[PDB]
């Protein structure tokens, strides 16, 4: 699981990979209502459904 | 001109800072992180390592019985075995049958390796940080090598710059520290003289090259085995062999913060904890007088395409009439959006280019060109890749306060339910101001 | 037998604990701190010594104009000065009267005498405290030297001694201090690189032998005089050579507690702050059984003169009858009466004086021969001198312990108006008795 704060992983001898998340979604964020609160809603879940 | 600005404690992220001197054209700084450095003041306890026992030859009287002595040696233990009749590869060694007393003394010691192989254990105190740093100083790449104290400040192309302290006085150390070679490991050492056999400290010694040595082994020895002159013993095996098997993670895997961990001396590269007061004296001589830049005119933008992914995901144009010809340093009035130049040349009835990063569904941002703003606006779109490699360009998370245009639905139903409580306050309030004036 | 006893961190004063055992006869142990050390952990910032100027010859130009050059001299500067006509001790310098220049240049670098006249800036984190103890064992002196973080643990006679940590942090240094020979002086010196001119720290170098010289001494040339060859100049005298008459008083004068100070390494000597807890773990060959112990009956104390004179002011006569010749570790529980003697030597039906010092107006107190205990009552006549050059050999605390035995007055005064008031609260409750009855 990749968090916002970011993943760093060491695979063997290597040197440590480091991934970070983008703001990828389904919803659109300009359409009608139930599609963009789905956009917020994979992008901040906790938040929207607070504030909805 | 003393200038004071604080950019967050990230490395490899360039930022951008505004230096807004009156009557001067303002100064754009692009300075980016390029090392940070703690190092705390080590004090070492002891040195550990894997010990030895010494055993000289067994002494074996022919005949009556041997005394045992007593020495001052670290882990030293005597014993006297009687009744042994040892045998060597010509014939009995004793002469007599029994009477014989096999005298069995050993002591420990360091090994020889102890010089290249063993543990420091330390105490950290307190790390002096230092910061190594790149700014985009006149529009070259130049870099400043200082400390993050809050003093030494440091002088280059006339420019001082003098940065921290570090908002975080947070380390990845704790008071109690081990290093073995590069490996270091924050464990509670068992205090000095009072190592516990087996585990780790078994034999401890202030410095490698010291003689004084504390050893605590229970080196208990064994009657010899039936007629040898051996010398048998049963001693806990070295609690440095064991903790190397035993060791885990050291922090340079372990730490929070992105943490490295280096060794000679003992450091802690690029912590991502707090911000960096960096304070700048820019000479008067760095400005440019403000009639000697350019003015531009007739300012109208538009955005072919924009995508809020990370890394400069959207693009933007800009039509200009710029007068003079000369350096336009460009810059972003909006936190949400960081565009990716500094300067650009204008000059002519043309447009130009930019791009930015931004987080925001909706582009809303002024563009601060050369002391003319301009207001851009466009739709971004989510990005198609789920996971980078680098960490995000633009600012942050937008707050809750940036929604997205076509947010006025909010404003919309908001709007409705306001409406339709102010006509229910006002009957109420006439049906109460009428019936006030009932009698 | 581990037994952990606190005594006051004050040196020099000997101090009694005892060291019960049930089976064992009692235990007493002298020790007497002889000396308590902190050392902190000093981060060097930079040297300061007095500075030098380094005039080369001046450059004069004859019938032409000469110009300045530009280097990285550590206070570089020059100038040029026109019209000048130079002399020399034959005759003038120059062939023409007008249209001569010289060029002036200066600047400025470490006197490299002064390797030994410079003055160090530190940084002070923490101590790393060191005591050594005097211990009277079994009727002997053994010396113990041991680190006071409590995180040492030697031996002597088989007795483990682990000592500390000490109960307060307090130190007497600042985080900023600087050190001159044998003077310390907590002084919060300007960062480095940003000296100013005249004052402590205008030249600063990383280490007395570093290389890289900040100087802000202003210096200044200024315009020869007439005919003269010379190179004048205005410089900020040397700000170390200014310090070294304005230092003030050095530690070892200011700082409290009779704090005393030395350097190379500094040190905090024989602080008088705190408690050490002092963690004995004996032996049980030391020890000796109850029985084997003497015991005393009939044990009566007479004190034929007393005195709280701070230096053992009384004297205790007391008799006793023993079963058997031995060693009798004398005590006193009374924890404001300190008796000298911790063991003498008791035989058949005789007597025994020791000499106990009080600051009580009225002496009474327990002593504990050997198990037995006997009960002292005296009283105290004020000593006549009013100065002692050393401290007191006793405690003081609360008054509900100190006060006379002709404290009887308290008594008296307050058991009358105690029984008034019982009186008048009796005559009142039977008032309401029948007032109560009567309706
Ligand atoms: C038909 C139906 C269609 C309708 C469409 C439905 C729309 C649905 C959506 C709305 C979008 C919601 C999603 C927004 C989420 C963004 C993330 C975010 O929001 O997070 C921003 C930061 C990061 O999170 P953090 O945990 O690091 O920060 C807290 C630190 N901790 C924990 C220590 C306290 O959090 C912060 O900084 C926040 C700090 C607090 C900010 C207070 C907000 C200021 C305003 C207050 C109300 C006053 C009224 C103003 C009106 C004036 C108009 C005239
Ligand atoms: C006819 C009858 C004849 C009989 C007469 C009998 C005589 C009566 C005698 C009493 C003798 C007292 C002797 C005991 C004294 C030793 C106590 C002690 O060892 O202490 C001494 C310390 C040392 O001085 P220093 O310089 O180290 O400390 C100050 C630090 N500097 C200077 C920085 C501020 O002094 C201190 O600290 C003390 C600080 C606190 C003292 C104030 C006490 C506050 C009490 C308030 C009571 C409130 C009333 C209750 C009413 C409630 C209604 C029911």
């Amino acid at each position: 699981t990749v968090p916002t704060e970011g993943l760093e992983v060491t695979w063997g001898n290597n040197e440590p990979y480091k991934y970070w998340p983008q703001l990828s979604t389904n919803g659109t964020a300009h359409g009608h209502p139930h599609e963009i609160i789905l956009y917020y809603y994979e992008l901040y879940p906790t938040m929207t459904v607070v504030v909805v | 001109y003393e200038h004071v600005t604080v950019i967050p404690n990230t490395v490899g992220v360039p930022y951008k800072t505004l230096v807004n001197r009156p009557g001067y054209s303002p100064m754009v700084l692009e300075m980016e992180l390029l090392s940070v450095t703690l190092e705390p003041t080590l004090s070492l306890d002891y040195i550990t390592c894997e010990y030895k026992t010494v055993i000289p030859s067994p002494y074996v009287k022919c005949c009556g019985t041997a005394e045992c002595k007593d020495k001052s040696l670290p882990d030293y233990s005597c014993k006297v075995f009687t009744g042994v009749y040892p045998f060597m590869w010509g014939g009995a060694y004793c002469f007599c049958d029994t009477e014989n007393t096999q005298l069995s003394e050993a002591h420990v010691e360091k090994s020889e390796s102890c010089k290249t192989e063993f543990a420091s254990a330390y105490r950290a105190h307190t790390a002096s940080a230092s910061a190594k740093l790149r700014v985009l100083y006149q529009g070259n790449n130049v870099t400043v090598s200082a400390y993050a104290n809050g003093d030494h400040a440091v002088t280059v192309k006339d420019a001082k710059f003098i940065v921290g302290p570090m908002s975080s006085a947070w380390t990845p150390f704790d008071n109690k520290i081990v290093v073995y070679k590069g490996d270091v490991y924050n464990m509670d050492y068992p205090p000095f003289g009072a190592g516990r056999p087996g585990q780790f400290g078994d034999i401890q010694s202030r410095t490698p090259e010291s003689e004084d040595v504390y050893a605590n082994t229970q080196l208990v020895l064994q009657r010899p085995s039936a007629g040898t002159v051996h010398v048998p013993y049963s001693q806990a095996p070295s609690g440095f062999k064991y903790w190397l098997k035993e060791r885990g993670a050291s922090l340079q895997h372990t730490a929070p913060f992105g943490c490295q961990i280096a060794t000679n001396p003992v450091r802690a590269m690029n912590c991502a904890v707090g911000n960096m007061p960096i304070s700048i004296d820019i000479p008067d001589a760095a400005f440019t007088r403000v009639v000697d830049a350019p003015s531009l005119t007739d300012m109208s933008c538009e955005v072919p395409a924009c995508t809020h992914s990370s890394d400069f995901g959207g693009v933007a144009i800009i039509k200009y009439a710029a007068s003079k010809k000369g350096k336009c340093a460009v810059h972003s009035m909006t936190n949400a959006v960081t565009i990716r130049e500094a300067e650009i040349e204008v000059e002519g009835n043309s447009q130009l280019q930019i791009s930015f990063s931004t987080a925001l569904a909706s582009a809303e941002f002024r563009v601060q060109v050369c002391s003319t703003q301009v207001h851009c606006a466009a739709e971004c779109h989510p990005p198609k890749d789920h996971i980078v490699n680098y960490p995000a360009s633009h600012t942050t998370l937008g707050v809750q306060d940036i929604s997205v245009t076509a947010m006025s639905w909010v404003q919309k139903i908001t709007g409705g339910v306001g409406l339709v409580v102010a006509v229910a306050a006002l009957i109420l309030i006439v049906v109460l101001c009428v019936s006030f004036s009932r009698h």
